[PDB]
Protein backbone atom coordinates (compact mmCIF):
# COMPACT_ATOMS: atom_id res chain seq x y z
CA UNK A 1 0.00 0.00 0.00
CA UNK A 2 1.07 3.58 0.72
CA UNK A 3 3.18 4.65 3.69
CA UNK A 4 2.66 7.92 5.58
CA UNK A 5 2.73 11.04 3.41
CA UNK A 6 1.48 13.86 5.67
CA UNK A 7 3.23 17.23 5.70
CA UNK A 8 4.54 18.86 8.89
CA UNK A 9 3.55 22.45 9.69
CA UNK A 10 1.99 24.01 12.81
CA UNK A 11 -0.80 26.60 12.82
CA UNK A 12 1.74 29.44 12.96
CA UNK A 13 3.72 27.94 10.06
CA UNK A 14 1.08 27.62 7.35
CA UNK A 15 2.55 27.36 3.85
CA UNK A 16 -0.55 28.69 2.08
CA UNK A 17 -1.26 32.26 0.98
CA UNK A 18 -2.88 32.97 4.37
CA UNK A 19 -2.78 31.36 7.80
CA UNK A 20 -6.33 30.03 7.39
CA UNK A 21 -5.84 29.39 3.66
CA UNK A 22 -4.37 25.92 4.23
CA UNK A 23 -7.82 24.31 4.00
CA UNK A 24 -8.89 26.13 0.83
CA UNK A 25 -8.04 28.99 -1.54
CA UNK A 26 -4.32 28.14 -1.31
CA UNK A 27 -1.88 28.23 -4.23
CA UNK A 28 -2.02 24.41 -4.16
CA UNK A 29 -5.19 24.68 -6.26
CA UNK A 30 -3.17 26.14 -9.14
CA UNK A 31 -0.70 23.25 -8.91
CA UNK A 32 -3.56 20.72 -8.46
CA UNK A 33 -2.09 19.52 -5.17
CA UNK A 34 -4.58 17.23 -3.35
CA UNK A 35 -3.59 18.65 0.05
CA UNK A 36 -6.46 19.22 2.48
CA UNK A 37 -6.87 19.47 6.24
CA UNK A 38 -9.23 20.54 9.01
CA UNK A 39 -8.38 21.41 12.61
CA UNK A 40 -9.49 19.13 15.44
CA UNK A 41 -7.51 20.06 18.58
CA UNK A 42 -7.55 17.99 21.75
CA UNK A 43 -8.96 19.20 25.06
CA UNK A 44 -5.51 19.93 26.51
CA UNK A 45 -1.81 19.30 25.89
CA UNK A 46 0.99 18.07 28.11
CA UNK A 47 4.09 19.83 29.38
CA UNK A 48 7.46 20.13 27.64
CA UNK A 49 8.63 16.82 29.10
CA UNK A 50 5.31 15.26 28.09
CA UNK A 51 5.75 16.73 24.61
CA UNK A 52 9.23 15.22 24.35
CA UNK A 53 7.92 11.84 25.54
CA UNK A 54 5.14 11.99 22.94
CA UNK A 55 7.69 12.86 20.25
CA UNK A 56 9.81 9.88 21.31
CA UNK A 57 6.77 7.57 21.26
CA UNK A 58 5.79 8.90 17.82
CA UNK A 59 8.52 6.68 16.34
CA UNK A 60 6.92 3.58 17.86
CA UNK A 61 3.48 4.79 16.76
CA UNK A 62 4.73 5.21 13.19
CA UNK A 63 6.34 1.76 13.31
CA UNK A 64 3.05 0.22 14.46
CA UNK A 65 1.15 2.10 11.74
CA UNK A 66 3.62 0.81 9.14
CA UNK A 67 3.21 -2.74 10.45
CA UNK A 68 -0.58 -2.45 10.24
CA UNK A 69 -0.34 -1.03 6.72
CA UNK A 70 1.98 -3.83 5.58
CA UNK A 71 -0.30 -6.48 7.09
CA UNK A 72 -3.40 -4.97 5.45
CA UNK A 73 -1.69 -4.63 2.07
CA UNK A 74 -0.19 -8.14 2.15
CA UNK A 75 -2.61 -10.54 3.84
CA UNK A 76 -5.77 -9.23 2.16
CA UNK A 77 -4.30 -8.78 -1.32
CA UNK A 78 -2.41 -12.09 -1.44
CA UNK A 79 -5.64 -14.06 -0.92
CA UNK A 80 -6.81 -12.68 -4.31
CA UNK A 81 -10.32 -12.40 -2.84
CA UNK A 82 -10.05 -9.94 0.08
CA UNK A 83 -9.08 -6.75 -1.81
CA UNK A 84 -12.74 -6.05 -2.65
CA UNK A 85 -13.05 -3.46 0.12
CA UNK A 86 -12.63 -0.17 -1.74
CA UNK A 87 -11.76 3.23 -0.29
CA UNK A 88 -15.39 3.90 0.65
CA UNK A 89 -15.68 0.45 2.25
CA UNK A 90 -12.31 0.95 4.00
CA UNK A 91 -13.12 4.57 4.87
CA UNK A 92 -10.86 6.01 7.57
CA UNK A 93 -12.89 7.35 10.52
CA UNK A 94 -16.06 6.79 8.49
CA UNK A 95 -14.97 9.10 5.65
CA UNK A 96 -13.35 8.12 2.32
CA UNK A 97 -9.80 9.09 1.44
CA UNK A 98 -11.16 12.26 -0.17
CA UNK A 99 -12.67 13.35 3.16
CA UNK A 100 -10.64 11.34 5.69
CA UNK A 101 -7.43 13.15 4.72
CA UNK A 102 -9.28 16.50 4.67
CA UNK A 103 -10.15 16.42 8.39
CA UNK A 104 -8.94 15.12 11.76
CA UNK A 105 -12.34 14.03 13.13
CA UNK A 106 -10.81 10.68 14.11
CA UNK A 107 -9.61 12.43 17.31
CA UNK A 108 -13.10 11.89 18.79
CA UNK A 109 -13.82 9.59 21.74
CA UNK A 110 -13.45 6.33 19.72
CA UNK A 111 -9.69 5.68 19.81
CA UNK A 112 -8.63 8.62 22.05
CA UNK A 113 -10.43 10.04 25.07
CA UNK A 114 -10.96 13.61 23.74
CA UNK A 115 -8.67 14.68 26.57
CA UNK A 116 -4.94 15.38 27.25
CA UNK A 117 -3.45 13.02 24.68
CA UNK A 118 -0.23 12.08 26.50
CA UNK A 119 -1.81 8.75 27.48
CA UNK A 120 -4.65 8.86 24.94
CA UNK A 121 -2.06 8.38 22.19
CA UNK A 122 -0.81 5.24 23.94
CA UNK A 123 -4.39 4.02 24.36
CA UNK A 124 -5.15 4.54 20.68
CA UNK A 125 -1.90 2.75 19.83
CA UNK A 126 -2.99 -0.19 21.98
CA UNK A 127 -6.38 -0.23 20.23
CA UNK A 128 -4.65 -0.23 16.84
CA UNK A 129 -2.40 -3.04 18.08
CA UNK A 130 -5.50 -5.04 19.05
CA UNK A 131 -6.97 -4.42 15.59
CA UNK A 132 -3.71 -5.57 13.98
CA UNK A 133 -3.76 -8.66 16.22
CA UNK A 134 -7.27 -9.45 14.98
CA UNK A 135 -6.04 -9.01 11.40
CA UNK A 136 -3.12 -11.36 12.13
CA UNK A 137 -5.56 -13.89 13.61
CA UNK A 138 -7.56 -13.69 10.38
CA UNK A 139 -4.34 -14.17 8.36
CA UNK A 140 -3.46 -17.22 10.46
CA UNK A 141 -6.95 -18.61 9.86
CA UNK A 142 -6.46 -18.05 6.13
CA UNK A 143 -3.11 -19.87 6.32
CA UNK A 144 -4.73 -22.82 8.10
CA UNK A 145 -7.47 -22.85 5.45
CA UNK A 146 -4.83 -22.91 2.71
CA UNK A 147 -3.30 -25.82 4.62
CA UNK A 148 -6.74 -27.42 4.35
CA UNK A 149 -6.50 -26.44 0.69
CA UNK A 150 -4.13 -28.41 -1.55
CA UNK A 151 -5.50 -31.51 0.20
CA UNK A 152 -5.48 -35.19 -0.83
CA UNK A 153 -6.88 -34.03 -4.17
CA UNK A 154 -3.32 -32.85 -4.93
CA UNK A 155 -2.31 -36.49 -5.51
CA UNK A 156 -2.65 -38.33 -8.82
CA UNK A 157 -6.02 -38.88 -10.49
CA UNK A 158 -6.04 -42.65 -10.01
CA UNK A 159 -4.22 -45.71 -11.45
CA UNK A 160 -0.92 -44.05 -10.48
CA UNK B 1 7.21 28.62 24.78
CA UNK B 2 7.94 29.35 28.45
CA UNK B 3 4.49 30.87 29.05
CA UNK B 4 2.87 27.63 27.86
CA UNK B 5 5.11 25.71 30.27
CA UNK B 6 4.02 28.12 33.00
CA UNK B 7 0.34 27.34 32.36
CA UNK B 8 0.93 23.58 32.39
CA UNK B 9 2.84 23.74 35.68
CA UNK B 10 0.11 25.84 37.31
CA UNK B 11 -2.65 23.63 35.89
CA UNK B 12 -0.94 20.46 37.15
CA UNK B 13 -0.38 22.03 40.58
CA UNK B 14 -3.99 23.26 40.73
CA UNK B 15 -5.46 19.88 39.77
CA UNK B 16 -3.19 18.07 42.25
CA UNK B 17 -4.21 20.43 45.05
CA UNK B 18 -7.92 20.01 44.26
CA UNK B 19 -7.55 16.22 44.19
CA UNK B 20 -5.70 16.32 47.52
CA UNK B 21 -8.44 18.49 49.05
CA UNK B 22 -11.14 16.09 47.82
CA UNK B 23 -9.19 13.14 49.24
CA UNK B 24 -8.87 14.98 52.55
CA UNK B 25 -12.63 15.59 52.56
CA UNK B 26 -13.24 11.87 51.95
CA UNK B 27 -10.80 11.02 54.75
CA UNK B 28 -12.67 13.44 57.03
CA UNK B 29 -15.98 11.75 56.16
CA UNK B 30 -14.45 8.39 57.06
CA UNK B 31 -13.07 9.88 60.28
CA UNK B 32 -16.46 11.25 61.33
CA UNK B 33 -18.01 7.87 60.49
CA UNK B 34 -15.50 6.16 62.79
CA UNK B 35 -16.09 8.77 65.50
CA UNK B 36 -19.86 8.26 65.26
CA UNK B 37 -19.34 4.49 65.48
CA UNK B 38 -17.21 4.76 68.61
CA UNK B 39 -19.67 7.28 70.10
CA UNK B 40 -22.47 4.77 69.48
CA UNK B 41 -20.37 2.05 71.14
CA UNK B 42 -19.70 4.18 74.23
CA UNK B 43 -23.36 5.25 74.39
CA UNK B 44 -24.42 1.60 74.27
CA UNK B 45 -21.92 0.81 77.04
CA UNK B 46 -23.29 3.66 79.16
CA UNK C 1 -14.29 -24.52 -0.84
CA UNK C 2 -13.94 -23.58 2.83
CA UNK C 3 -10.54 -22.00 2.14
CA UNK C 4 -12.03 -20.02 -0.75
CA UNK C 5 -14.92 -18.89 1.46
CA UNK C 6 -12.49 -17.83 4.20
CA UNK C 7 -10.54 -15.88 1.58
CA UNK C 8 -13.91 -14.38 0.55
CA UNK C 9 -15.87 -14.18 3.83
CA UNK C 10 -13.41 -14.47 6.71
CA UNK C 11 -11.00 -12.39 4.65
CA UNK C 12 -13.91 -10.01 4.10
CA UNK C 13 -13.80 -9.53 7.87
CA UNK C 14 -10.03 -9.13 7.45
CA UNK C 15 -10.70 -6.34 4.93
CA UNK C 16 -13.11 -4.74 7.40
CA UNK C 17 -10.33 -4.90 9.99
CA UNK C 18 -8.04 -3.30 7.39
CA UNK C 19 -10.54 -0.45 7.07
CA UNK C 20 -10.55 -0.15 10.86
CA UNK C 21 -6.74 -0.04 10.72
CA UNK C 22 -7.03 2.76 8.16
CA UNK C 23 -9.27 4.61 10.63
CA UNK C 24 -6.65 4.03 13.33
CA UNK C 25 -3.97 5.41 10.98
CA UNK C 26 -6.15 8.48 10.40
CA UNK C 27 -6.36 8.93 14.17
CA UNK C 28 -2.57 8.52 14.35
CA UNK C 29 -2.16 11.24 11.72
CA UNK C 30 -4.51 13.48 13.71
CA UNK C 31 -2.35 12.91 16.80
CA UNK C 32 0.82 13.52 14.78
CA UNK C 33 -0.58 16.88 13.66
CA UNK C 34 -0.69 18.00 17.29
CA UNK C 35 2.71 16.37 17.88
CA UNK C 36 4.25 18.47 15.11
CA UNK C 37 2.43 21.54 16.43
CA UNK C 38 4.00 20.99 19.85
CA UNK C 39 7.41 20.26 18.31
CA UNK C 40 7.60 23.39 16.14
CA UNK C 41 5.20 25.71 18.01
CA UNK C 42 3.54 26.20 21.38
CA UNK C 43 2.20 23.43 23.58
CA UNK C 44 -1.55 23.72 22.74
CA UNK C 45 -2.55 21.63 19.70
CA UNK C 46 -2.95 23.82 16.62
CA UNK C 47 -1.76 22.82 13.15
CA UNK C 48 -2.10 24.24 9.64
CA UNK C 49 -0.35 21.48 7.66
CA UNK C 50 -2.04 19.11 5.21
CA UNK C 51 -2.10 15.39 4.42
CA UNK C 52 -2.32 13.94 0.90
CA UNK C 53 -0.41 11.88 -1.68
CA UNK C 54 0.76 14.49 -4.20
CA UNK C 55 3.14 14.27 -7.12
CA UNK C 56 6.82 15.19 -6.92
CA UNK C 57 6.23 18.63 -8.47
CA UNK C 58 3.49 19.48 -5.98
CA UNK C 59 5.63 18.41 -3.03
CA UNK C 60 8.52 20.48 -4.39
CA UNK C 61 6.26 23.52 -4.73
CA UNK C 62 4.97 23.02 -1.18
CA UNK C 63 8.54 22.77 0.11
CA UNK C 64 9.47 25.95 -1.78
CA UNK C 65 6.51 27.74 -0.19
CA UNK C 66 7.31 26.41 3.30
CA UNK C 67 11.09 26.98 3.08
CA UNK C 68 10.55 29.52 5.88
CA UNK C 69 10.32 26.44 8.15
CA UNK C 70 12.64 24.05 6.32
CA UNK C 71 14.29 21.14 8.11
CA UNK D 1 13.70 33.55 33.27
CA UNK D 2 9.91 33.41 33.06
CA UNK D 3 9.91 29.60 33.11
CA UNK D 4 12.17 29.57 36.18
CA UNK D 5 9.83 31.98 37.98
CA UNK D 6 6.90 29.75 36.99
CA UNK D 7 8.63 26.69 38.46
CA UNK D 8 9.66 28.80 41.46
CA UNK D 9 7.97 29.08 44.87
CA UNK D 10 4.75 30.15 43.11
CA UNK D 11 3.56 26.52 42.88
CA UNK D 12 5.23 25.28 46.07
CA UNK D 13 3.23 27.94 47.94
CA UNK D 14 -0.04 26.31 46.87
CA UNK D 15 1.46 22.87 47.50
CA UNK D 16 2.16 23.85 51.11
CA UNK D 17 -1.15 25.74 51.44
CA UNK D 18 -2.98 22.50 50.64
CA UNK D 19 -2.27 21.82 54.32
CA UNK D 20 -4.68 24.68 55.03
CA UNK D 21 -7.43 22.86 53.12
CA UNK D 22 -6.54 19.67 55.00
CA UNK D 23 -6.80 21.56 58.30
CA UNK D 24 -10.17 22.98 57.24
CA UNK D 25 -11.37 19.44 56.49
CA UNK D 26 -10.14 18.28 59.90
CA UNK D 27 -11.86 21.24 61.59
CA UNK D 28 -15.20 20.59 59.89
CA UNK D 29 -14.86 16.88 60.71
CA UNK D 30 -14.30 17.74 64.38
CA UNK D 31 -17.24 20.16 64.38
CA UNK D 32 -19.57 17.55 62.86
CA UNK D 33 -18.37 14.90 65.32
CA UNK D 34 -18.89 17.27 68.26
CA UNK D 35 -22.38 18.17 67.04
CA UNK D 36 -23.32 14.50 66.68
CA UNK D 37 -21.89 13.73 70.13
CA UNK D 38 -23.86 16.60 71.68
CA UNK D 39 -27.04 15.43 69.97
CA UNK D 40 -26.65 11.82 71.11
CA UNK D 41 -25.73 12.91 74.65
CA UNK D 42 -28.84 15.11 74.80
CA UNK E 1 30.51 31.24 33.83
CA UNK E 2 30.61 33.49 30.78
CA UNK E 3 27.26 31.95 29.81
CA UNK E 4 25.98 32.70 33.33
CA UNK E 5 25.62 36.29 32.10
CA UNK E 6 25.19 35.61 28.36
CA UNK E 7 23.04 32.46 28.23
CA UNK E 8 20.98 33.71 31.18
CA UNK E 9 20.22 36.95 29.33
CA UNK E 10 19.42 34.99 26.16
CA UNK E 11 17.01 32.73 28.07
CA UNK E 12 15.38 35.74 29.73
CA UNK E 13 14.90 37.39 26.33
CA UNK E 14 13.54 34.19 24.78
CA UNK E 15 11.22 33.46 27.72
CA UNK E 16 11.56 24.54 34.73
CA UNK E 17 14.59 23.79 32.56
CA UNK E 18 17.74 21.69 32.74
CA UNK E 19 21.39 22.67 32.57
CA UNK E 20 23.14 21.77 29.30
CA UNK E 21 26.54 22.89 30.56
CA UNK E 22 29.39 21.19 28.73
CA UNK E 23 31.05 21.86 25.39
CA UNK E 24 30.44 22.07 21.64
CA UNK E 25 33.34 22.42 19.16
CA UNK E 26 33.60 25.17 16.57
CA UNK E 27 32.26 22.66 14.01
CA UNK E 28 29.21 21.80 16.17
CA UNK E 29 27.22 24.89 15.14
CA UNK E 30 25.28 22.90 12.53
CA UNK E 31 24.50 20.06 14.95
CA UNK E 32 23.30 22.55 17.57
CA UNK E 33 20.74 24.07 15.17
CA UNK E 34 20.06 21.76 12.21
CA UNK E 35 20.10 18.69 14.47
CA UNK E 36 18.28 18.16 17.78
CA UNK E 37 15.29 20.09 16.46
CA UNK E 38 12.82 17.78 18.22
CA UNK E 39 14.39 18.35 21.64
CA UNK E 40 15.40 22.02 21.44
CA UNK E 41 12.19 22.96 19.55
CA UNK E 42 13.63 26.46 19.04
CA UNK E 43 12.50 27.74 22.46
CA UNK E 44 15.84 27.15 24.23
CA UNK E 45 18.76 29.59 24.48
CA UNK E 46 22.47 28.82 24.37
CA UNK E 47 25.84 30.53 24.70
CA UNK E 48 28.83 29.02 22.92
CA UNK E 49 32.46 29.90 22.26
CA UNK E 50 34.28 29.87 18.93
CA UNK E 51 37.24 27.89 20.36
CA UNK E 52 39.36 31.02 20.76
CA UNK E 53 42.18 28.83 22.09
CA UNK E 54 42.88 25.12 21.55
CA UNK E 55 41.17 23.40 24.48
CA UNK E 56 42.88 20.24 25.69
CA UNK E 57 40.79 17.09 25.52
CA UNK E 58 39.53 15.66 28.84
CA UNK E 59 42.04 12.80 28.53
CA UNK E 60 44.44 14.31 25.98
CA UNK E 61 46.65 17.40 26.02
CA UNK E 62 46.94 17.62 22.23
CA UNK E 63 43.89 19.94 22.17
CA UNK E 64 41.74 21.00 19.19
CA UNK E 65 39.03 23.50 18.24
CA UNK E 66 37.00 22.21 21.18
CA UNK E 67 34.87 25.19 22.16
CA UNK E 68 32.93 24.93 25.42
CA UNK E 69 29.29 25.95 25.73
CA UNK E 70 26.38 26.07 28.18
CA UNK E 71 22.73 25.81 27.13
CA UNK E 72 19.29 25.16 28.62
CA UNK E 73 17.53 21.79 28.42
CA UNK E 74 13.79 21.62 27.69
CA UNK E 75 13.12 19.29 30.60
CA UNK E 76 14.60 15.95 31.60
CA UNK E 77 12.96 14.14 28.67
CA UNK E 78 14.67 16.52 26.24
CA UNK E 79 17.79 16.57 28.43
CA UNK E 80 18.14 12.85 27.68
CA UNK E 81 18.74 13.67 24.01
CA UNK E 82 20.68 16.83 24.90
CA UNK E 83 23.22 14.71 26.79
CA UNK E 84 23.60 12.45 23.75
CA UNK E 85 24.11 15.50 21.53
CA UNK E 86 26.75 16.87 23.92
CA UNK E 87 28.51 13.49 23.92
CA UNK E 88 28.44 13.53 20.12
CA UNK E 89 30.05 16.97 20.27
CA UNK E 90 33.03 15.43 22.06
CA UNK E 91 34.70 18.67 23.15
CA UNK E 92 36.15 19.69 26.53
CA UNK E 93 32.88 19.33 28.45
CA UNK E 94 32.49 19.70 32.22
CA UNK E 95 29.49 21.00 34.19
CA UNK E 96 29.95 24.12 36.31
CA UNK E 97 28.05 25.93 39.04
CA UNK E 98 25.06 28.08 38.08
CA UNK E 99 26.47 31.17 39.81
CA UNK E 100 28.90 33.16 37.68
CA UNK E 101 31.29 33.76 40.58
CA UNK E 102 31.20 30.10 41.62
CA UNK E 103 31.76 28.95 38.03
CA UNK E 104 34.70 31.35 37.66
CA UNK E 105 36.17 30.10 40.94
CA UNK E 106 35.81 26.49 39.77
CA UNK E 107 37.50 27.39 36.47
CA UNK E 108 40.36 29.07 38.34
CA UNK E 109 40.76 26.07 40.66
CA UNK E 110 40.81 23.65 37.72
CA UNK E 111 43.36 25.83 35.91
CA UNK E 112 45.55 25.91 39.01
CA UNK E 113 45.32 22.13 39.33
CA UNK E 114 46.26 21.79 35.65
Amino acid sequence: ASRYWVVSLPVQNSAASVWNRLQEQISKHSFDTPLYRFNIPNLRVGTLDSLLALSDDLVKSNSFVESVSHKIRRQIEELERVSGIESSSLSVDGVPVDTYLTRFVWDEAKYPTMSPLREIVDGIHTLVAKIEDDLKVRVAEYNNVRSQLNAINRKQSGSL
Amino acid sequence: MVRFIRQEAEEKANEISVSAEEEFNIEKLQLVEAEKKKIRQEYERK
Amino acid sequence: HDQESLRSSLLQWCYTSYGEVFSSWMHFCAVRVFAESILRYGLPPSFLACVLAPSVKGEKKVRSILEELCG
Amino acid sequence: LAAEQEAQHIVAAARNAKMARLRQAKEEAEREIAEHRAQVER
Amino acid sequence: GEFFSSALTSAAAQQKLGFIAGLVPREKSMSFERMLFRATRGNVFLRQAVVDEPVVDPVSGEKMEKNVFVVFYSGERAKNKILKICDAFGANRYPFNEEFDKQAQAISEVSGRL
